[PDB]
């Protein structure tokens, strides 16, 4: 049952602050439809700053794995620069029904933090990490200092 | 000491350690009693990557502390 899942992610959330996540409602309180939002991995292109993700975890939840997408727009192959999607498989396709909210943002924390053409979301941003460590650290650094704010 | 891998399962893995063992090691005992094929794993540790060829001691990981596993597949 959906009801009887997120409301043990929002309390979970609520009483740890060095968990990093807000689980902010998009109508009021609800049981399903999230900002879930994590703060930037340090020392790197991603650092210092509120990631926003839009997520509907499906009608089926616990079984159904999130809907992952970014209002805050991120420089990186595996999460979408122009869309808001993002390519991890047993986070989004193939599901272990006993993963929390808590646990899935800090899994984009830990993919953000070290950089790999992997797992592709955006096709040219693969391609350009590839080819590139000078206009990616321009880029991704700058686009992090906007939209993570 | 006892350092707490953090999964994409739910199920929370213990490692038994001292400064000395190896990311190779690492690797073999998370394939023990979770089963997660060593491309899967992309282990992350505070501002760094574990690299497989390589010591505990490289990393400043210390007693108890939380190792995160990320399942990187090739495809979605």
């Amino acid at each position: 049952s959906r009801a009887k899942r997120i409301m043990k992610e929002i309390q979970a959330v609520k009483d740890d602050p060095a968990a990093h996540i807000t689980l902010e409602f998009v109508s009021e309180s609800d049981i399903h439809h999230l900002k879930g939002t994590f703060l930037g991995p340090p020392g790197t292109p991603y650092e210092g700053g509120k990631f926003v993700v839009d997520i509907e975890v499906p009608m089926e939840y616990p079984f159904k794995p999130p809907k992952m997408q970014f209002d805050t727009k991120v420089y990186h192959p595996n999460i979408s620069s122009v869309t808001g999607a993002i390519c991890l498989d047993i986070l989004k396709n193939a599901w272990s029904p006993v993963i929390t909210l808590k646990s899935a943002l800090i899994s984009l924390q830990a993919l953000l933090q070290s950089p790999e053409p992997n797992d592709p979301q955006d096709a040219e941003v693969a391609q350009h990490y590839l080819r590139d460590r000078e206009s990616f650290n321009k880029t991704a650094a700058l686009w992090t200092r906007l939209y993570a704010s | 000491m006892q350092i707490f891998v953090k999964t994409l399962t739910g199920k929370t893995i213990t490692l038994e350690v001292e400064p000395s063992d190896t990311i190779e090691n690492v690797k073999a005992k998370i394939q023990d009693k979770e089963g997660i094929p060593p491309d899967q794993q992309r282990l992350i540790f505070a501002g760094k990557q574990l690299e497989d060829g390589r010591t505990l001691s490289d990393y400043n990981i210390q007693k108890e502390s939380t190792l995160h596993l990320v399942l990187r597949l090739r495809g979605g």
